[PDB]
């Protein structure tokens, strides 16, 4: 009954930290980044590349 | 002006070394008869400022003084 | 191409107005006013501070 | 005989800790009572081991100091004075002590006169 | 003679000490009768900052207050006021220096405090550092008492409010001679002329917050008339909010 | 030694500055 509670404050907490930083997410220490962001690709310009 | 995220990374440090705690240790001093008698089981350093108080740790062969630094066999 | 529409109005971060006393209206805040820039005037050399001057 | 001894113990404790002649707890209390720098002894009659009020007696018989014997420990600690105080006074910090050994006397004319009183009765 | 050699040598090791286990010559300095001349030829001038954090370290661990008071009194303050006023900072291993000589309290205070707030060359930074320092350290109340009696007692300068109002933060439970001392100080600020600074307008208020308790009706009215005659556009409305918000005894 | 004194309500240290 207080999981779905704890678990909607917990979407809440995440709310405010996407409106106040809009896309950054934490690089993780223990896996390598070229392996969790395998599928990024970087663009020169979101509108023209 | 710009904020920053305040990366939050966690790291357990809760295990940190601490020496053990002798609870009681003043009963190895002294023996105490059933008459009444006190017995002195560590030697009593004969030192110039420290004397008639201090007791001697006592090793697998020597004594030891813990305020002097005296030295023994 | 490009043409967003209301991008900083739906950006910017939603800040909700200070509780505050509600305001004298009508005669009373007219008295207000005069008592404010005529009865207790605060000499000044040159008078270089406006109403709203911060900083 | 006009007042108690459970009076004038805090007194003579109160005058030994202006003039800092209080020796408090086990270690401090033991060592400076074989230095023969030390007065009396007073012995909590709650007690978790009993060869610690076997060793106090044998002290106590040893080198002919009188023995004085209160019944719990945390009220010792409440008239020495181990305890943290407010601004009003209100104490926080519960310690209760063992063996608490006078050292020196404060010159008490009322006092003084009941504990030796007090002693000429016991002796 | 021929210990002078040893101590010439020990003396050389100082100067370019930064760790590892100290010569054991150095650990019985203080079981020395003629110490002083011992700690002349170590030439306390030239250690290095571990170097002397571990001498005050030895010095506080071995007792006997009037040799640790003469130690602090003629090394390490000095060493002190030329290091912040050189560097504008105080070291890493020098605060701890000064860290384990607040394991001493009583050598301390008439030795590194009293006289820096008696100098009356005690300059800003130097006050802000020594009195986080007190800050730092949990003291006694006794001792503490007796330094902000004689803190009131003596003649202000910049530097005094600063270590008045962070012994003032320790909140202790204070003796009332020492309340009379310093509503006697602050009374004795009712007829300057000279403009105070914003520290002793935050003292006094650290002091209004805390020991709103203890104020009889007279000082109570004479922390009043001291708020009429020396007023503060921002600060003086505080403290004569908490004032008026005030319960006695 | 100044003149106000706390007047009331207990001293519970005497406080040793000699
Ligand atoms: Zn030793």
């Amino acid at each position: 009954d207080e999981e779905a509670e704890a678990k909607m404050l917990e979407k809440y907490k995440q709310e405010r930290l996407e409106e106040m930083f809009p896309d950054e997410v934490d690089t993780p220490r223990d896996v390598a980044a070229r392996i969790r962001f395998q599928k990024y690709r970087g663009l020169k310009s979101f509108r023209t590349s | 002006a710009k904020k920053r995220k305040k990366k939050s990374y966690t790291t357990p440090k809760k295990n940190k070394h601490k020496r053990k705690k002798v609870k009681l240790a003043v009963l190895k001093y002294y023996k105490v008869d059933e008459n009444g008698k006190i017995s002195r089981l560590r030697r009593e350093c004969p030192s110039d400022e420290c004397g008639a108080g201090v007791f001697m740790a006592s090793h697998f062969d020597r004594h030891y003084c813990g305020k002097c630094c005296l030295t023994y066999c | 191409s490009l043409a967003r529409a209301g991008k900083v109005r739906g950006q910017t971060p939603k800040v909700a107005k200070q509780e505050k006393k509600k305001k004298k209206t009508g005669r009373a805040k007219r008295r207000m006013q005069y008592n404010r820039r005529f009865v207790n005037v605060v000499p000044t050399f040159g008078k270089k501070k406006g109403p709203n001057a911060n900083s | 005989g006009v007042m108690d001894v459970n009076t004038a113990l805090q007194e003579v404790l109160k005058t030994a800790l202006i003039h800092d002649g209080l020796a408090r707890g086990i270690r401090e209390a033991a060592k400076a009572l074989d230095k023969r720098q030390a007065h009396l002894c007073v012995l909590a009659s709650n007690c978790d081991e009993p060869m610690y009020v076997k060793l106090v007696e044998a002290l106590c018989a040893e080198h002919q100091i009188n023995l004085i014997k209160v019944d719990d420990n945390k009220k010792l600690g409440e008239w020495v004075g181990l305890c943290k105080i407010d601004r009003e006074g209100k104490p926080r910090k519960v310690v209760g002590c063992s063996c608490v050994v006078v050292k020196d006397y404060g010159k008490e004319s009322q006092a003084k006169d009941v504990i030796e009183e007090y002693f000429k009765c016991k002796k | 003679p021929r210990v002078l050699e040893v101590y010439r040598g020990v003396r050389e090791v100082l100067s370019k000490y930064r760790s590892g286990k100290l010569p054991k010559a150095f650990k019985i300095i203080p079981a020395l009768s003629n110490w002083e001349q011992i700690l002349y030829v170590t030439e306390p001038e030239a250690w290095t900052a571990a170097a002397m954090y571990q001498a005050t370290r030895i010095f506080a661990s071995n007792l006997k207050e009037r040799m640790a008071q003469r130690f602090y009194n003629l090394v390490l303050l000095p060493r002190v006021r030329d290091d912040v006023a050189e560097y504008k900072r105080l070291n890493f291993h020098l605060y701890m220096a000064l860290k384990k000589a607040l394991f001493k309290p009583g050598a301390w205070f008439k030795g590194i405090l009293i006289p820096l707030c008696e100098s009356g060359t005690c300059t800003l930074r130097e006050a802000i550092i020594v009195g986080s320092i007190i800050t730092k350290c949990s003291i006694p109340v006794l001792h503490s008492s007796a330094a902000m009696l004689k803190i009131a007692e003596m003649e202000y300068s910049g530097a005094n409010s600063i270590f008045l109002r962070l012994l003032l933060d320790k909140k202790y439970a204070l003796p009332y001679r020492v309340l009379d001392a310093l509503v006697f100080h602050f009374l004795g600020f009712r007829t300057e002329k000279r403009e105070l600074p914003v520290l002793w307008h935050q003292c006094l208020l650290t002091l209004v917050q805390r020991y709103k308790a203890d104020l009889a009706t007279d000082q109570k009215e004479a922390l009043l008339e001291l708020l009429r005659l020396q007023p503060h556009p921002q600060l003086s409305p505080e403290i004569r909010r908490e004032l008026q918000s005030a319960v006695p005894r | 030694s100044s003149v106000m004194r706390r007047n009331e309500q207990l001293t519970l240290h005497d406080e040793r500055f000699e």
